[PDB]
């Protein structure tokens, strides 16, 4: 912005899952979290696994 | 007329395929899978997949089973029963050096005379200054600072210092000497015990730094041609990979 | 520089692999070490192999 500078509005989170391969088909190309994919894991990208 | 039903179980075909753990099988063979309720199964069914448990399965839904893994880094106890194949998605802990190799090719003919003092830093007093990063116990990286000094034929000086901590103080003592033969073939002070220096509480491991086959010829500028540092960082899974030869690895 | 010279500020470093030739393509045009490639060797231009 005009104010001559950068700032940061925000991090988008990045999910991996323990098998990813196991989650549920939804809408538009939209998946479910399933007990067969296990819990999400939270990151960002260029982090860990992402 | 009375029937004896049988089965052919003769090879297939291989399929291109390249996606979870499809491990194909030549010849004889079979996966051996376990059921949930402790049962024994046998299948060719090569479609493997990590389940939310972080064991692979077939679908189906059996335990593939195998050797376990122990160590640090981990063998294979092929005497063992074979267990459940499972895989943690938790991390390598950092592993201290323990030995070190430093392969040193010297100049025949490069002496110091110019100066004496060392402090890391007085090049003259020294023909070479190699670094050789090593790990103490959580990991933290050291400053194998090593120099030689070449005090006469077949003779340096061996002088070490730990950069990475104010714990390492001017290095002016002959830490070692190195013998060679005139034929410029190593002959003695293979090895030293040298300390990490320490960080954050981590102990300074201290390791076995050997100089093996290193040697003294006419040519070259002094180097280094391979070193190795025993030990390991921190680590996080990144892959998974099956070799041909059944094996299960962790990158 | 304005003070009359010329002074080091780093040398590029070239490794050179086993092989050459086993590493694992990527990005833009970047390669990553692999165990078929060997551990890198390093050096300086007009050094060695380099």
């Amino acid at each position: 912005y005009s104010n001559e500078q950068e700032q940061v509005l925000g991090q988008i989170v990045l999910a991996n899952f323990a098998n990813n391969e196991g989650l549920a088909s939804q809408g538009d190309n939209v998946w479910a979290a399933t007990q067969a994919s296990g819990v999400a894991l939270l990151g960002t990208a260029g982090s860990g696994n992402f | 007329k009375v029937a004896g039903i049988t089965q052919d179980f003769t090879d297939g075909t291989t399929t291109n395929t390249g996606r979870g753990l499809d491990v194909a099988i030549s010849q004889n063979g079979f996966f051996r899978l376990v059921d949930s309720n402790g049962s024994v199964f046998y299948s060719r069914n090569g479609q493997f997949k990590l389940d939310e448990n972080r064991n692979l399965v077939n679908m189906q839904g059996m335990q593939l089973t195998g050797y376990p893994a122990t160590g640090t880094p981990p063998t294979i106890q092929q005497g063992a029963n074979p267990a459940p194949i499972t895989i943690p998605n938790t991390l390598m802990a950092a592993k201290s050096t323990t030995t070190a190799s430093m392969q040193i090719n010297l100049n025949s003919t490069d002496p110091v005379p110019s100066k004496t003092p060392f402090s890391v830093s007085d090049a003259d007093s020294y023909n070479k200054k190699g670094t050789v990063t090593v790990y103490d116990s959580q990991g933290n990286a050291h400053d194998m600072n090593v120099y030689f000094v070449k005090t006469k034929d077949n003779e340096w000086a061996v002088y070490t210092h730990d950069s990475s901590d104010p714990a390492a103080t001017a290095p002016t003592t002959a830490s070692t000497t190195l013998k060679f033969n005139e034929n410029g073939i190593l002959e003695s002070g293979g090895t030293v015990n040298i300390t990490t220096g320490t960080i954050n509480g981590a102990t300074a491991a201290t390791f076995s730094l050997s100089f093996l086959n290193s040697m003294q010829q006419n040519t070259g500028a002094n180097n280094i041609v391979a070193t190795n540092q025993n030990g390991y960082k921190p680590g996080d899974l990144v892959s998974y990979q099956i070799n041909n030869d059944g094996t299960v690895v962790g990158n």
